[PDB]
């Protein structure tokens, strides 16, 4: 079974985006009037899935071919590459990194998703991995495309992608957005504004990669996650 | 200081959080192997109770777009990690309100008992993380038994909640839903009966 | 007919870019090693065709509807428009804009198109418009994707619109490649940087204008155009 | 000194300018109007003629992409600026090589004389703008005819041209391609017989 | 035998000297007037010698002693140390590394240099090193002196030490020159000119290294010298 | 975008390459083991062939300072990389071409086929680098010969060269010296018949 | 981006907004001609109704000082936009709530429908605009009827608000005063019941 051997660093909520940012509208509903209850971490909180024998399918990193419906996804070829450490610089390896997004021209297979651009029959939008020993994940894809949404009278997303990361305990477990290097989209996003600091934004930029491109097929870009950092306990209850 | 380098922030997981989380929730084809609701087979020791509920924005109105992850001691208090399609009991699991059922549920065993970090019992609980549009960081919180009021006033988590009437927001209602024992645990994010929510 | 009773002024060709730019490899066996002969401006080079009563197809400019085969292409849906004034701000109306682009991948509607990025059955990327009183043109497409090409080993092209634009005479017609705001391969690119001046370059790049954007269903980019400025005759053969 | 807004720098025409501006040579659907090498209809006054030329770049090897934009008087010595797929003549067409025809043709007239800015006659020419991949600003040239020596030992442009052997890199040679008169012209890029190009 | 698994960050030709660079005078007729062609990556450019069993001498790394007719060489002693990492940062182990030089007058034991400084009877002007498994090399040696040459007319090449660096295949194989900190003539050479970033100049200046010197007998220089990233294939031919 | 560190730069081999790398060449004393010209001994599997050529400068004239390194498969189509002097074949040479000796020579076996990444195979080729004074970043090369004609209309590298005219300067002619199955690949660094060098 | 020059930002209409906008309302003298509160002359065509509400702050107190402007189309779906005192119908006319007077009121006709852009037809609406102190930007909201059921489930734009609950705070209930058919609306800007405000 788990064992309580490991501590996570608390995390700073003045980083993370508050959870009322009017502007974002769903967020005035669903945000807690009432202040957080701060626990001392246990084992409930210091342990968490491991998902090492997880059965993955061969193509499920693999967005151009995981929906194959004989064809191939029509959009931007790129490989969004990285790797996940904690906050001492500690790799997070094994861990469960999953993602989703919308297709080249801004639309999501799911049912409530009524914009016009079309769906793209070849084109699904999920994958998942594992990073490996060294804390890297990789998955294939296309650059999904900027979509209107219903909050003020002429919002755009910015192009996204989607991503959850486990992590070793569910302290750490994490769902962001990943946004791409240089897109104007991005500051004049009521969700990218949910973020006050300009430096947490820049965070979640993935950087373009010409050097793990792959010549004549695709272009890369890089998204490094930091979960918190992890440590062993000390001098507790003596 | 010592500063360390800063946490990537988090960001909601947005409408269509089912597509890349809750496939058959999103009504969209499943892959073999997918994190879901069952956490025990029937030949898992213990005793098998159904989970539900539903949640609430602060207007009174269903969230019907939410994603909840949960994370359990077995029927022994102890917290199995090795998640498998193949054991009897895992201790993680996921679950969701859809547009067609407003109610999730979840099936599983009721938690043995485990002990905080200085070695003082915590009553039976669930640890459960909530996440939805218009929820920019997720919610934790815990769900516990109302047939375990003994054990729940002693909880050393319990108690750090000031006030009693807070309390009661975790404690779960036991009913029977077809001849089997199951509790209904509903959250309301925000307003009258606000859900405690923690940090660690 | 036409009449010899303006004057255009001077082409800056430190502006432009030369016609030797080695990184642009193919310019090396294309570029003439003599000197360009000057010739003072005449009915020859100060007059030029007028397409007013060329018969526009309805769907010219449209490039969701003008291939179509059936339904409406994948990639983002963006107005591309602007003004065409000459060197001294004056509108230039009734001018022909031709266009043409790749596809949301980077396909293009060619025969030696061979990369593997797919066709898109119901996209073409040809448009022509005229332009109005105002100088304004202004098209519906969707926004093409980068492609890579055979020049350095990783070279990409940045997502771009070729613009011809007639003018009033031969001596204004210009052909050029319009950029998109922030585009991070834009700075890498050898045929943008066939331009010097990096003041120059940044009139190649079309603005996000959410002013012109119709809400829910398409963005906007604004791009203008400058032709070589035009004066009237004075004082010539005394 | 003062300064005007700056011109839109000028971009490569690039390998599928057959797309957007030659359609049926890119092999591909043409619209009902299209702008093309055909100058003058059958009835139109004047000598009738048949241009012809291949484009060579710096090592010898022929240019298969480029793309030709003419400009010529009607056979009055008149530029016929009013565009119009009806008209008997236009002055303005287009041409390109592709990789199946080598050769780029052009149907038109003989054009007649027009003066300078100077009153002084010029000898019969077409004006020529040529576009391609590996071409950052367009080159113009013209095309004058070997059977109009007289004329053009006397025009005050092909005198601007300081070497009278590059002169007669303009000079289009006559022939007849099936019992119809025909002028070649070749351009030479850049090397051995570079054709001379101008600026204005 | 050697196997293709590895790619190669493509190499920058414009931090790389030009190959035309007139004030070096001999590079004006010795360098190609067309294009280089750009071919993807196989077995061919992605293997290369590995020198492991080679048969090193002794003092082959010993200039001070490989080549010794009685005595010790006139100079100032120096130890010329340094790693060899890849554009990753990751360490280049077994690799060769082989050099020559100039004597302290700056005359070169070669029949064809007539410069009048006397040649020096105990010094030979070359070394060999096989990096270790941290990619460490070191070598000892006396420093060399400047020389003129006939480009222009009063032209001084800055003291230098050739390097030739081998790596893991013949993708990474560089020659290169090593220049001393505060050497007046570098900015001076057109050979060091025919770099036209100044920063990568920067790159070919050895260091003083007081730390590694030995006490009462040498001194030395740091050189570290950076080969193409290396990286695992992805997603090739899918 | 994500800069990595930069390669150190390159710079010329310079006039007294030989010193280091060409000992015997620079007429000074050799040590025990020298990387060299003869990567197959007498008993190696395969063809024998003895390669010889010159290096032009662009005016015409021979390079006698140059220096060459050579990266080969073996008969069979396997690149040897241990190198070692006792082995019956290396895949890596080197040889130079001095005041003495304007022609370097390499003694070896012609390579048999391998496949690039994508499974298609190459015609039989040596690789080469060319270093000199004059050269400030080395120059890479493909030698293929004259009696594969098959191997070489289907090879995909000499098919990403453009014109057909540009592929025959990396075509080594069959000849014999002293009776001896050779090939002459004479180099061209600039100028008429400039040989094709690439990027990768 | 594109910026245009940004809009003059909005203030307050201030407590005393009846003196330059409701004259008589601040028991201050007319002029002339005055926009009021009467938009159909006794002869105007359809249905005339009487309109009177009140308005409610986050405390639930009247405000007494607030200022209303309406828009509506006439009885055949058309806006009248050409303000006249001498028109049988205008589209525009302003109220207010006073403290002799807590209710405003405004006499016109039931519009008929109008189509949204896309062609669909929406109910009877008529546009308000509401100001007062305290309001920082004027408030956006439309008065729908409840005896048009069957128009209201349709109308594109109440079927844009997603809770049910939220529509109802759009509907006028019918009533009568003085034998005049009669709308009441009452407008909760904050609170429990809060009227829905658009932005467009
Ligand atoms: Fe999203
Ligand atoms: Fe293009
Ligand atoms: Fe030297
Ligand atoms: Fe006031």
């Amino acid at each position: 079974p788990a064992q309580d051997n490991s501590r996570f660093v608390i995390r700073d909520r003045n980083w993370h985006p508050k959870a009322l940012t009017p502007d974002y509208k769903t967020s005035i509903a669903r945000s807690p009037r009432q202040a957080l209850v701060s626990i001392p971490q246990s084992i409930s909180e210091t342990t968490g899935p491991n998902f090492s024998h997880l059965g993955f399918g061969a193509h499920d990193h693999d967005l151009l071919l995981n929906f194959n419906n004989g064809g191939l996804p029509i959009g931007e070829r790129i490989i969004v590459a990285g790797r996940v450490v904690d906050q001492y610089g500690k790799p997070v390896p094994n861990t469960l990194v999953e993602m989703w997004q919308a297709n080249a021209g801004g639309r999501e297979r799911h049912k409530n998703d009524r914009y016009l651009a079309p769906l793209d029959p070849n084109f699904g939008g999920v994958g998942r991995c594992l990073t490996d020993s060294d804390g890297y994940y990789s998955f294939r894809t296309i650059k999904p495309g900027p979509y209107p949404w219903r909050n003020g009278p002429n919002d755009w997303r910015p192009a996204h992608i989607h991503f959850g990361i486990s992590g070793p305990s569910i302290a750490t477990k994490l769902i962001t957005q990943l946004y791409f290097e240089g897109d104007p989209l991005i500051p004049m996003c009521p969700i990218v504004k949910s973020i006050a600091n300009p430096e947490a934004v820049q965070q979640l930029i993935a950087k373009l990669d010409m050097n793990n491109a792959n010549p004549m097929d695709c272009l890369a870009y890089r998204f490094d996650i930091v979960l918190r950092g992890q440590r062993k306990t000390h001098f507790e209850n003596c | 200081p010592i500063e360390l380098l800063p946490e990537t922030p988090s960001q909601t997981a947005g409408p269509y959080v089912h597509i890349g989380l809750a496939l058959e929730a999103a009504g969209n084809p499943t892959r073999d192997q997918e994190i879901w609701n069952r956490l025990a087979k029937p030949d898992a020791p213990g005793e098998h109770i159904l989970l539900l509920g539903q949640v609430y924005d602060g207007n009174g109105h269903l969230v019907r777009d939410s994603f909840l992850e949960v994370w359990q001691a077995d029927a022994n208090g102890e917290y199995q990690d090795a998640y498998n399609l193949e054991n009897a009991f895992n201790s993680f699991g996921r679950t969701a309100t859809t547009f067609d059922a407003g109610e999730w549920t979840l099936h599983t065993v009721k938690p043995g008992v485990v002990n905080n970090a200085a070695g003082v019992p915590m009553a039976p609980h669930i640890n459960i993380s909530l996440f939805a549009r218009g929820i920019n960081i997720h919610l934790h919180t815990r769900l516990y038994f109302d047939d375990e009021a003994q054990a729940n006033a002693k909880c050393p988590v319990l108690n750090l909640i000031e006030q009693p009437q807070r309390r009661e927001t975790l404690i779960a209602k036991r009913c029977e839903v077809d001849g089997k024992t199951a509790y209904r645990f509903d959250i309301r994010i925000q307003g009258e009966g606000e859900t405690v929510f923690f940090d660690f």
